[PDB]
Parts: structure tokens; C-alpha cells; sequence
């Protein structure tokens, strides 16, 4: 088994960011604040540069290209709970008329459904789960307005996701986005808990796969039962999206979707990571002054996601480029084996260290770490920098959250916390 | 006449539904005509209603296929392919890929292609076989009158009537040769006389009883192959007819039509005159409806 | 007239049963908060509907004899259909929809009946308005204040919907009148704080204080945010001579998870106090239309409410009908016609009122509170308002809801015109209306430097 | 009477109660595959776990007897967790009638079948019978079936609900009611 | 229903701390219908909120071959949200470690094998 790249070629990307910033009917008046995003949307494609918002609607396109017919349902998705991609635009003036671009694409195109749902987690999800088991054909989103809502339909996660390959052969690829992150929010708008789906996998730590297997991933994916990640560029976003639909089997797909970095300046990419013969990226190296001279660094980091921006900001602020390296893990559900330990090997002389947002009895921690020691020969201690644990997914005292996350700073780039130790 | 009033009312958005509705039509016959023409097959069908929606995206997931492994595919020349929804070959001879399977289970089933080839020389042996035994009776498979049968299943239906069958007791004749044809129906009831012309009978049945059924009912038979035809020749005038009276660019049937049926649905037809049926695909159903793709639906019985 | 006084009889059926539809119960005038636009045939909106009933014009003048199935005729025994019409218009079709007629016990339906049917019951004393318009001012200006004083805050605050303070308060009023000493509440994000500060009296000056950006909490525990916190309070009743308990609990944001904990507290309560139809202990629910109508838990709840063991005697839901979820139409959110149709699975009536007009609010709370005393069955007040801001202070409603929001930027707040209305009949005059507006805000301000301290 | 009335396609989803009996009449699965359930010595050549036989789908298409007319038949597997399967069966009802280009849902139908305790007792009947209606989500008329015989698991039926009939969530979007003694 | 009864006995429990509240579950398997009363209000609720909650949740769990949703309570889910520190182990020297220890924590689990630790616990 194997994949083809994702990738396509650049005229048909520009077709699709020119028809989403536009608006089909001269008529339509469009709210003055709405104009400025759809004037900025223009000034992003003319720049070959995507932000959250544009990779979404060339993922769907593309799809919708050859006949895939694409659902996205969920609670106020029409427009966005934070108010990004509006997808639908009402007239000022003339009631209940409504334009949808993306309906306007291509002459010969598979239907578009985007619908906002009654106020219900367990009914919905259940529906979107019978919708999806149809046909191998069709691409079924589910969206929740945060992913903390989400355990109000743990049956059906538990029940019929999680075992339904296992206990009947039906196969059914399923996506669901949760929106995750800690941003000094109150506690039910925070964590999506990716502990407990990480727990669900049917993964051995000790079991190790071989390294010399084809592609090693189609077999990854393959001997799993449900494939997770946590994208932290809007590049990725677009290749898990048509990765899920070329290859020849049909998986389960969770996808934690940020919630800051929607609007984060230096979080977009440009249209070089699109072009044909690119690949989604399990495992982002570590690219930058430090990997020109690797034996200088002496401390390597591993993170996921929003993360990232915080730490290489703190690094910079203390003169630290070229001592330290930050590498990125974007699946995380077959864990890669192959990429990280090539990381290792890359610097031979550098403790490592898992950073992370949370708290530690939750997010990915005690998941990652046994994998982590996995690879390696327990050659080095696996150390750990973030919160202290504790009984609440966050704290409801926005003072706390902010030396919390000035503490978690502290240690990671103190460089004689555990070396001392160790 | 209340199609009068339905017609009336719903005429506008069929129009507007066809005009919809063309450029996928178009893409439809791109679609098809070249697949057919890249591998080489015989033909290509659809057993279930389904839209020009789904049959283009059919097309597609069998074109990307095609594309991604051509060699193990090219196995299928002279093969006619039917889309179902339950994989493996037909009764017949048809690949039946199935709407609810992946490209995984797909190219399974195009890899074992000479081994089905091979099964089926010798359930055409069996027939021979079972023809020569009760003198020359042809062994059919009628679809739309038989649940969908896998080659297993149906070779072993025949393996083993003929097996219980020719072993304990036997009668033979080389009667019945030009006509008389056995369903081999899957043991519902008992033998049975349908009203086509030919014969359901179940498997394991008595061979007394069968002998006694059979012996007795030819003529009646003999006469239904021929009023069977000479409806359907009717059929064929009337349906012309129909299509030259009122333009329509096709008219068709639901396959649960009875050919009488559509006798007295195109005679009380001809005698009348409806406005907006110009130009406009119709098909003969059970309900009065419109087709999301621009089809009107006008049941048999107004 | 051998057999035309079947057809009046007939009457009667649809307005009692239907009357409801046609009610004006949206306070904007676009919106039927029904879902329906349409006029059933049962109801007499012009005279040619006469027709639907063998009658014509002639008939108006001719005078009939009630049943005993009607209050309307009081004194009188027999009425013309001409008045006949008008009071039976005025009983259902205005300000006030009754849905009671789905209860099979006689001696509920002849209850309610009485109280909505008989004229001249719904009448306020001076003194009653007066207390009415303070308690509107200080909810209106409340919210004012905080505005003023904290912008970019999500405050989730009652502006379209200043009536729900004098409703509580009349609620727990007529409760203490009927013997409760202890009431336990639960309610949702929209109109915490007011409800904290007005209700249950909790010090203003602690309301100040959580706002304050340099707070630290000194317990060992992670903490919840404003939206999320317990209080007690015990207070006197002005109007009552009795004191009462009111007690609120701190729920999660997770919608209407948070009723059978308090149906659960309420039955403790009622437990150890020796209660045994709970007659000194009493619960409220508030909740809102899109949440009402979509969460399962509403169901599993309301058939707890009467098995053994496990029923309280009793309990007032509050529904608050903006006729809007968070940016989801109304028409996308259910399949019924009203939010509150889960009542109708267990026979409890419903009362639906245009809270545009607080007078009859308060008759509809007052009826309410005695309903559960004598019957000790749940009841809920259904009360159809709008939001005038966006779901958050920060939220941007035209987007998504072009026309509702425009027709709203060009409607009054219920203060004024409550204002404008009692200074025309006499009951107050100006220099009153602003003396305690400015009171209030002396109050407001002194607290605000004590936080600061 | 459906496929009188032109239905093509019906789907259908079941508790535990009376399976085996649908299995082999109504859904007419063959009588030895049922009994080969029942044998110990079984092995399963699936990587699958594997469920309980209570928890296998089944899909068969036959001619029906009173109508010539073929007739397509189809049953979900679902979990011991009861009512769970409801809008799982109500969104495959909404897929096959979007495929069928069927705009009013006339030649897809759905069946379900209840018990008593537990169609009065769970919250997502609730919200399934909301989404019946909603554009974008409603299939057009389902038939729910209930077997009311009067008994949970040990559990009298006086403390079981609060309503005079199982069957009352049915009033809150005016479904007509038929009880009838079996 | 286990979403309404179980969170009508959290609600009784916490009115009084001398009685004893006991919810008991037909099988483990069917607590996470549950799943919202059991994250938000039974295990971070004295971190949130002042009220402590002294409930008794029984259910049974062991693995007989009854089929996957007759087996196993899943345990290691509510291990998991435990508040407890893996890395660090506390001075074992001290009086009354076993009480210190469970002054500060969200929650004890336990799974008993003889009758008369279930009696003591
Ligand atoms: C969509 C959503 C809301 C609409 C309120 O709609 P509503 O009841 O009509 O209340 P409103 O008068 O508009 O304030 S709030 C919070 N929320 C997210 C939300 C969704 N589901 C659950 C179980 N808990 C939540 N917290
Ligand atoms: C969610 C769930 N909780 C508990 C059970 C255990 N259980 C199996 S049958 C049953 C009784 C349900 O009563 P009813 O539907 O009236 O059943 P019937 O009369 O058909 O046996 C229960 C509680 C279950 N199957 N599903
Ligand atoms: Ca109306
Ligand atoms: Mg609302
Ligand atoms: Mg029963």
C-alpha cells in the first residue's frame, strides 16, 4: 500500500483563494468589518501566504473538485465560534437570502453542506457517525464549539468510534475537530483532554515495529485503530484533510484545532508547502542556527502545538539560539518511531526534555514519555518541564495561569535543573 | 385527472432542476465512455436508482483506482462492470463492485479474477449436466427475480440439487429442448408456475412431485413465451408512439413494472394532451414525485 | 337557534385551546414566537370567520347563556356574543397565552379558569407599582454601572430582559406569604450578577472586588470563574413579616446539568426538617429556550419529578424565551412550537408572557407561586423577550442576524415607558422618577471606591 | 403496505429483546448461520475482538410476496447500551435518501424498535425525536414500534416514570399515538 | 437513567455530612453515560468550589467473558484523574502518612477481594 502526495499544482490554488475572498453577487452588501477580513484574505493570496481560514477552503475545494461530497456540521459552524471563516453571508438589506461561495467554484462540482445544529452533543454526533458509514466517498466533520463539550456523547465515542472496526468489519472514517489550548480561559473552556483518546489507542510501548517495513507509516496507520494529531501550521491542516481521502483505507481522525493561533501573526505558511510532491509532516525538524552546528546545543526540547510560539519567544529574549532545539510532533497517535530517533542521533551530546502546556496528569505526557524511552535505549532520562499536577483541567484565577506559565518558562531554559541531577 | 394539477404545479421546478441539472449529464458521459475505453471494458451499469450525483462520484473513486494500480486492473478486459452493493462476481459474469467498500477491497477482488474464470467452467459443466438430465432444459439466472447471488452461492445451489437429486430416483425424457426454462428458486415454498413462462422450483424438492408438476403444465407454458413477446413488441410501438406525441427526451420504467401496466399506461397516455410534458424526462412509477435531478415520477394508476 | 348555540359552545373550545396562537406575545412585533404566522380557523379575527361557524353579522346582538366552563360572564349569566367575543379576546389573545387544556383533572382546569377568565382580577394597587419601579430602576441601572465601569468584559447581562429581578422577587414573596422558609435556586451564565445583587443581597462590595485584576485566592484550590459560585444568604422579607433562606449553587458551564443536583438538595432538605410534602421548602429553576429544548437531561429530569422517593412536591421552572441561542435561528433549534413542550409530558400548565408589560408579568409569578402551594405540581413561567447586545459584550450580532438587531436598535427599554405610563396616570411624577435613579447611584459609586480600597 | 406504497429500502434498529426471531423471519437470515452461532468450538477468522451474536448487523434483499416488486432490507448492529442506535439509524436513513436523490424520502423508510422502560427513561429520545423535523436533518416519517410489556428488569412500572404511558415524549411534537392489546 | 439519578444523589450527599450515600450501577460499563456528573462535579469540586462531597460509587467490573460491554468498568479512567504525583516519592517517615496522604487528594479508589475489607473501607 502506499499514498500519493497531496499536493496541487498552483493555479488551482489561486483560483480557490481568489473565489473565497470575492463575493459571487454585486448586490450583496457585506458588513463593513466583514469586507476588511475579505479584503485581507486578497491580501494574503496575492502574497502566496494562507492563514487558518484559507487552508480550509483549499482542502475543500480540492476536494470537491473530483466529486467528493463534503458535510461539515456542528454548533454555529456557518460562521465560526470565534468568528474566522464565515462561510455563509446574509444580505444587510433583503431578508433570508444567503450566498455561499464555496458553492461557486467549479461548473461541474460535488454538493456543499454546512449546517448549525440544535443545541445537542449526543444526538448530533450519533447522526454525523450514521451519515459517515454510507459511503467511502464522502468527507463527515464534526465540529464542537470547544472540545471540553465533547464527553456529554462519550458513548458513542466509547462505544462505536473507538471498537467499531474490531467488533463488526464495517470501516468508517470519521473526522472530528476539538478545539484545545490553555489561554487563561475558565477550566471548561481550556483542555479537550487529549489524555483519554491518547489511552483508547490499541498501541504497545514495548512492542516496537520494525524499522526496515515500507513506508512504515501506510502500516502505521494501517494496524491502529484511530488516527489523532495536533497541527500547529496551517500546511498540515491542508495535508491531513486529503490524506484522509487518497489513501485506500478509511480511518478515524481527531484533530485538536487551535484557538489563538487563528489570528496569530507568524502562524501561516506560504504556498511552497502545497505544491506537488509534498507530504504531510508527522515529526517537523528542528530547522534553524542550531542545526548547522549540532554539538554545540546541549539541550534538545520536544512540544506540540501552540507551545511552540511561546517557547521559541522565550528563547530568543535570552540569547539562547544555537543552545537550545525545539522539535514539533504532529500525530502523536501511531507514534513515530523512525523520525524521532534519527533527532537523537542528530545531536549526540543533549539532554532531552518534553515541554508541555498542561498539567501533568493530563495532555501528553505519560503517553509520550514511555514511547520517547522506547526508541531510545533508555540511554538518556526523559526530564520534564510544565505544570505541577493537578485535580482541574485550569484554574479559575487569572493571576495564577500567568506565573504558572512564567514558572514553566523558567525551567525550561534554565539548563542545570535536572543537568545537575543527571 | 389530478396529474393535470400536479403537473401544474410542479412543472416549473423540474424545468429549472434539468437545466441544473446538464453539465453533470455531460461529465457523466466523459466519465464513463473513457473508462470504458482505458481498460477496455465491455460496459458499465448501475443496479439502484442513485443521482447523477453519486454515479459521477462512482466514476471518479473507480478512475483515481485505475490510476493508482493499472496493471492488476487491466485483468478486466471484455469484463462488463456493475456497481452494487455487495462486492465479489456475479451469477453471470459481473464484476459487482459495491458502493460501501474501499479501494483495499476493490483491488482484492480484481486480483483473483482467473479463479472465478475457472469456477465458472465448471458450473457451465453443471448445466450441462442438469440440461442433459431432464432432457434439454435450459438453466437460467433472471435477475430482478432472484435475490443477488455470488458465484459460490449459485454453483453451490446447483451442486446440490443436482446431487440430492439425480442420486436417489431419476425420470428421463428428451422432451422440453426448444423452450421451458428453471429459476432454481432457494427452496421458499414448492414448485410453482411463474406467469413469464418459466419455472421457480426450490432445491431438494421431491422428485415425484416435480415430475408430476412438470408433466402436466407445457402447453400453458408454451403459449406465455409467446404472449410475453408479442407484449412486449406492443411495448416497443406504443412507448415510440408516446415519445413522438408529446417529445419527451426519454421515457422509461420503474424494473417493477409489469409490461401490462405500461400497456394501459401509454394507451389512456395517447388519448390525452398535458402541457409542460414537452421536452422533459418521465418515468412510469408508484408515486407522484419530482427527482432531485429534473425527473418527474407518474405512477401507473392516476 | 335549534341548534346555533352549538356553535358558541364550539367557540369557547378554540379560544380556551387555541386562543394562545394569536396572542402578541413577541415584544419586538416582527417574530411569532409561536413559529406559526398562520390564523387557525377556530378563532374569530374578522367577522367572515362567522361563516366557518353558521353565523353571520345578525348574530352578534343576540344574547346567550354561559356554562359553567366560563368565568368571563361574573355577575352576569348571559351576554351578548358581541361582548361574549371581546372578553373571551382579551382572556387569551394579548399579553398573556395560556397552554392548560391538555390536564385531565377538572378541579385544575376550573382553578385556572377562575383566575384568568373572571374580569377585574389582575388590578395593582399605587403602593405595588411603586415597588415595581424601583425594583426595574436598580436593575436597569445596575447594568449601566457596569458598563460604565468595566467595558471589555464578557458580563452576559439581562438588557432586554429587566423584568426577571421583579419576577423573582414576587415569586419568593408570595412563597413566604404561603409558609416557605427555604428556598434553594439554580441558574444558568445569563444574569448571575444582577440576580447576586439583587436578590440574594450579597455584599456589592465583594461584586466589585472579583473584577479587580490583582486578586489572588489564598485557599489551596484552583478556583472557578464569576459565572460559578455558591451563595447563602438568610434575609427578612420586606413585605412578609417572616425571613427567609435563599441559597444558590455553583454550577459548571455544561448547560442545565446542574437540576437534579438541586432537585436532590431541595429532597435532603425536605428530608431532615421532617417535611413530608414539602411545604417549608420550595425550588426555582432558570433556564433558557435554546438550552430547554435540546439537552436530554431536561427530560430524565422531569420524569424524576413525581416517583416516590425521589419527588420534591413541587417546583417553578423559569424559562427566559430570547428567541435567540448563541448565533442559531429559532427555527433551526427545534421541532416543536414552543421551547417548553417537555412540560406538556408530565400535565404541567404553562403561562407564556410578553415581558414588555411588567403588570402582567407579575399577576402570571403571583398565580404561579399559588399553583404549586395548592396542587403541589411543577408549573413554568415562560417569559418572551429579546437580547438586545450580542451573546458576549464583545460579540458582533449583524453578522449573522441582519433585521432582528435593526428593528431592536429603534425599540424602548421597558424602564421608560413603565416610567412614562405611571407619570401619565398620576401615580408618581418626575421629580420622583429621578431622585432614586440618582440614589442608586450614590450606592453604586461609594462600594466602588471601597473595592479600590 | 410500504412497499405498496413505493418503498425500496428500509432500515431498521433493534434492542435485545426478540432478535433472533426478526433475524430469521422478518430480515429471513438463513436458520443454519444462525445455528452455527450457538456452537462452543467456534472460531472467529476476523482480527476483530469480535461481538456477541445479540450485536451483528444483517443486510438481504428479496422479492416480497404480496408485491412483485424486489424489496431491500437491512439491520445495525448496535451495543447492549439501549436507545444508543437511534440516531445512527436516522443519519444512514438521511445518507441513503441524499444518494437516492430523494428529495421528500419516499423509497427510503426506517423502523425502530422500543422498550418500554427504556423509551421513558433515557434523554436521547428526547433529542432524536427533536432532530426529526429540523431542515437538514429530517428524514421524513419514521414508525417506532414499542413493546410495552410492563415490566423493566425487575422494576415495577409505577417507578419508572411519571407519565401515564411510556409513550408521551411522542406528544411533544404531535405524533399520533395507537396502543393496541397484542 | 444514570445522568439524572446519579446527580440526584451528588446533590443529596452534600447537604449533610452524617449520612452515608451509596449509588450503585447495574454494570460498570454503563457510569459513563454519566461521564459530565463524574468530571465536573464529583472530581474537581472541592478544588472549584468550597463544598466537599463524601458519595459512594459501586460498580461492578471483572472480566467473565460476558462480552466487551459486560467486563471491565474501565479503571484506568479514573486513575487517571487523580491528582497524584508519579515522580516523586513523599517521605515515607513520618506519623500518619496513610491519613496525610489522603487529606489532600480529589479521590480513593479501591477494589476489595474479601468481605472484610469491604467491610472496614
Ligand atoms: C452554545 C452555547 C450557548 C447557547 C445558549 O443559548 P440559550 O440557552 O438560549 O441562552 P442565551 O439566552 O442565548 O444566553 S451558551 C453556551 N454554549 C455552549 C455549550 C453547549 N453545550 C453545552 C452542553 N454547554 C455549553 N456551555
Ligand atoms: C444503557 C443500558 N443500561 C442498562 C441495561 C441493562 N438492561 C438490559 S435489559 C434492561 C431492561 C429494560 O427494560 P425494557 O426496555 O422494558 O425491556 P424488556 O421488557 O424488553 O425486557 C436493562 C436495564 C442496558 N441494556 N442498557
Ligand atoms: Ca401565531
Ligand atoms: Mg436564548
Ligand atoms: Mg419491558
Amino acid at each position: 500500500m502506499s499514498c500519493p502526495s497531496t499536493g496541487l499544482t498552483e493555479d488551482i490554488l489561486t483560483h480557490i483563494g481568489n473565489v473565497a475572498s470575492s463575493v459571487p453577487v454585486e448586490n450583496f452588501t457585506i458588513h463593513g468589518g466583514l469586507s476588511r477580513i475579505l479584503k485581507t484574505r486578497g491580501e494574503m493570496v496575492k502574497n502566496r501566504t494562507v492563514d487558518w481560514a484559507l487552508a480550509e477552503y483549499m482542502a475543500f475545494g480540492s476536494l470537491l473538485k473530483e466529486g467528493i461530497h463534503i458535510r461539515l456540521s456542528g454548533q454555529d459552524v456557518e460562521r465560526g465560534t470565534f468568528s474566522h471563516r464565515h462561510h455563509v453571508l446574509h444580505d444587510q438589506n433583503v431578508d433570508k437570502r444567503t450566498c455561499i461561495p464555496m458553492n461557486h467554484l467549479w461548473p461541474n462540482q460535488a454538493p456543499y453542506t454546512v449546517c448549525n445544529s440544535s443545541l445537542s452533543e449526543y444526538g448530533v454526533l450519533g447522526f454525523e457517525l450514521g451519515f459517515a458509514m454510507a459511503s467511502p466517498n464522502a468527507l463527515v466533520l464534526w465540529e464542537a464549539q470547544f472540545g471540553d463539550f465533547h464527553n456529554t456523547a462519550q458513548c458513542i465515542i466509547d462505544q462505536f468510534i473507538c471498537p467499531g472496526q474490531a467488533k463488526w468489519v464495517r470501516q468508517n472514517g470519521i473526522v472530528l475537530l476539538l478545539p484545545h489550548g490553555m489561554e487563561g480561559m475558565g477550566p471548561e473552556h481550556s483542555s479537550a483532554r487529549p489524555e483519554r483518546f491518547l489511552q483508547m489507542c490499541n498501541d504497545d510501548p514495548d512492542v516496537l515495529p520494525d524499522l526496515k517495513e515500507a513506508n512504515f507509516d501506510i502500516n502505521q496507520l494501517y494496524d491502529c485503530n484511530w488516527v489523532v494529531v495536533n497541527c500547529s501550521t496551517p500546511g498540515n491542516f491542508f495535508h491531513v484533510l486529503r490524506r484522509q481521502i487518497l489513501l485506500p483505507f478509511r480511518k478515524p481522525l481527531i484533530i485538536f484545532t487551535p484557538k489563538s493561533l487563528l489570528r496569530h501573526p507568524e502562524a501561516r505558511s506560504s504556498f511552497d508547502e502545497m505544491l506537488p510532491g509534498t507530504h504531510f509532516q508527522r515529526v517537523i525538524p528542528e530547522d534553524g542556527p542550531a542545526a548547522q552546528n549540532p554539538e554545540n546545543v546541549k539541550r534538545l526540547l520536544f512540544c506540540t502545538g501552540k507551545v511552540y510560539y511561546d517557547l521559541t519567544r522565550e528563547r530568543k529574549a535570552r540569547d539562547m539560539v544555537g543552545q537550545v532545539a525545539i522539535t514539533r510532533i504532529e500525530q502523536l497517535s501511531p507514534f513515530p518511531f523512525d523520525l524521532l530517533l534519527k533527532e537523537v542521533q542528530k545531536y549526540p551530546n543533549a539532554e532531552l526534555a518534553w515541554c508541555q502546556e498542561e498539567h501533568k496528569n493530563q495532555g501528553y505526557y505519560d503517553y509520550v514519555k514511555p514511547r520517547l524511552r522506547t526508541t531510545i535505549s533508555r540511554a538518556k532520562p526523559v526530564w520534564y518541564a510544565g505544570r505541577d499536577p493537578a485535580a482541574a483541567p485550569a484554574t479559575g484565577n487569572k493571576k495564577t495561569h500567568l506565573t504558572e506559565l512564567q514558572r514553566l518558562l523558567d525551567t525550561a531554559f534554565d539548563l542545570d535543573v535536572f543537568k545537575n541531577f543527571s | 385527472t389530478t396529474l393535470t394539477s400536479w403537473l401544474d404545479n410542479n412543472g416549473k421546478s423540474a424545468v429549472k432542476k434539468l437545466k441544473n441539472s446538464l453539465p453533470l449529464r455531460k461529465e457523466l458521459d466523459r466519465l464513463k465512455d473513457e473508462l470504458s475505453h482505458q481498460l477496455q471494458l465491455s460496459d458499465i451499469r448501475w443496479q439502484r436508482s442513485w443521482g447523477i450525483a453519486h454515479r459521477c462520484s462512482q466514476l471518479h473513486s473507480l478512475s483515481r483506482l485505475a490510476q493508482q494500480n493499472l496493471e492488476t486492473l487491466k485483468k478486466a478486459k471484455g469484463c462488463t462492470i456493475i456497481f452494487t452493493d455487495r462486492s465479489g462476481m456475479s451469477a453471470v459474469g459481473h464484476v459487482m463492485l459495491g458502493t460501501m467498500d474501499v479501494h483495499h477491497h476493490w483491488t482484492k477482488l480484481f486480483e483473483r479474477l482467473p479463479s472465478y474464470f475457472d469456477l465458472q467452467r465448471r458450473l457451465m459443466i453443471l448445466e450441462d449436466q442438469i440440461s442433459y438430465l431432464l432432457g434439454g432444459i435450459q438453466v437460467v439466472y433472471i435477475e430482478e427475480l432472484q435475490p443477488v447471488l455470488t458465484l459460490e452461492e449459485y454453483y453451490s445451489l446447483l451442486d446440490v440439487f443436482y446431487n440430492r437429486l439425480l442420486k436417489s430416483r431419476i425420470l428421463f425424457h428428451p422432451r422440453s429442448l426448444r423452450g421451458l426454462q428453471m429459476i432454481l428458486n432457494s427452496d421458499r415454498y414448492a414448485p410453482s408456475l411463474h406467469e413469464l413462462g418459466h419455472f421457480n422450483i426450490p432445491t431438494l424438492c421431491d422428485p415425484a412431485n416435480l415430475q408430476w408438476f412438470i408433466l402436466t403444465k407445457a402447453q400453458q407454458a408454451r403459449e406465455n413465451m409467446k404472449r410475453k413477446e408479442e407484449l412486449k413488441v406492443i411495448e416497443n410501438e406504443l412507448i415510440q408512439a408516446s415519445t413522438k406525441k408529446f417529445s419527451l427526451e426519454k421515457l422509461y420504467k420503474e424494473p417493477s413494472i409489469s409490461s401490462i401496466q405500461m400497456v394501459d399506461c401509454c394507451k389512456r397516455l395517447l388519448e390525452q394532451s398535458l402541457p409542460y410534458l414537452h421536452g422533459m424526462h418521465l418515468c412510469i412509477s408508484h408515486f407522484y414525485s419530482v427527482m432531485q435531478d429534473g425527473d418527474l415520477c407518474i405512477p401507473w394508476n392516476w | 337557534l335549534v341548534e346555533d348555540h352549538l356553535a358558541v359552545q364550539s367557540l369557547i373550545r378554540a379560544y380556551q385551546i387555541r386562543g394562545h396562537h394569536v396572542a402578541q406575545l413577541d415584544p419586538l412585533g416582527i417574530l411569532d414566537a409561536d413559529l406559526d404566522s398562520s390564523v387557525p380557523a377556530d378563532i374569530i379575527s374578522s367577522t367572515d370567520k362567522l361563516g366557518f361557524y353558521g353565523l353571520d353579522e345578525s348574530d352578534l346582538d343576540k344574547v346567550f347563556h354561559l356554562p359553567t366552563t366560563t368565568f368571563i360572564g361574573g355577575q352576569e349569566s348571559a351576554l351578548p356574543l358581541r361582548e361574549i367575543i371581546r372578553r373571551l379576546e382579551m382572556a387569551y389573545c394579548q399579553h398573556i397565552g395560556v397552554e392548560f387544556m391538555f390536564i385531565n383533572d377538572l378541579e385544575q382546569c376550573q382553578w385556572i379558569r377562575q383566575k384568568f377568565e373572571t374580569p377585574g382580577i389582575m388590578q395593582f394597587t399605587n403602593e405595588e407599582k411603586r415597588t415595581l419601579l424601583a425594583r426595574l430602576v436598580r436593575s436597569t441601572r445596575f447594568e449601566e454601572f457596569l458598563q460604565r465601569k468595566w467595558s471589555s468584559e464578557k458580563r452576559f447581562g439581562l438588557e432586554g430582559c429587566e423584568v426577571l429581578i421583579p419576577a423573582l422577587k414576587t415569586i419568593i414573596d408570595k412563597s413566604s406569604e404561603n409558609g416557605v422558609d427555604y428556598v434553594i435556586m439554580g441558574m444558568p451564565h445569563r444574569g448571575r450578577l444582577n440576580v447576586l445583587a439583587n436578590v440574594i443581597r450579597k455584599e456589592l462590595e465583594q461584586i466589585f472586588c472579583q473584577f479587580d485584576s490583582k486578586l489572588e485566592a489564598a485557599d489551596e484550590g484552583s478556583g472557578d470563574v464569576k459565572y460559578h459560585l455558591g451563595m447563602y444568604h438568610r434575609r427578612i422579607n420586606r413585605v412578609t413579616d417572616r425571613n427567609i433562606t435563599l441559597s444558590l449553587v455553583a454550577n459548571p458551564s455544561h448547560l442545565e446539568a446542574a437540576d437534579p443536583v438541586v432537585m436532590g438538595k431541595t429532597k435532603a432538605e425536605q428530608f431532615y426538617c421532617g417535611d413530608t410534602e414539602g411545604k417549608k421548602v420550595m425550588s426555582i429553576l432558570l433556564h433558557g429556550d435554546a438550552a430547554f429544548a435540546g439537552q436530554g437531561i431536561v427530560y430524565e429530569t422531569f420524569h424524576l419529578s413525581d416517583l416516590p422517593s425521589y419527588t420534591t412536591h413541587g417546583t417553578v421552572h423559569v424559562v427566559v424565551n430570547n428567541q435567540i441561542g448563541f448565533t442559531t435561528d429559532p427555527r433551526m433549534a427545534r421541532s416543536s412550537p414552543y421551547p417548553t413542550d417537555v412540560a406538556r409530558v408530565v400535565n404541567a400548565p404553562i403561562f407564556h408572557v410578553n415581558s414588555d408589560d411588567p403588570e402582567a408579568v407579575m399577576y402570571v409569578c403571583k398565580v404561579a407561586a399559588e399553583w404549586r402551594s395548592t396542587f403541589h405540581k411543577d408549573v413554568v413561567v415562560d417569559l418572551v423577550c429579546y437580547r438586545r447586545n450580542g451573546h458576549n459584550e464583545m460579540d458582533e450580532p449583524m453578522f449573522t442576524q441582519p433585521l432582528m438587531y435593526k428593528q431592536i436598535r429603534k425599540q424602548k427599554p421597558v424602564l421608560q415607558k413603565y416610567a412614562e405610563l405611571l407619570v401619565s396616570q398620576g401615580v408618581v411624577n418626575q421629580p420622583e422618577y429621578e431622585e432614586e435613579i440618582s440614589k442608586y447611584d450614590k450606592i453604586c459609586e461609594e462600594a466602588f471606591a471601597r473595592s479600590k480600597d
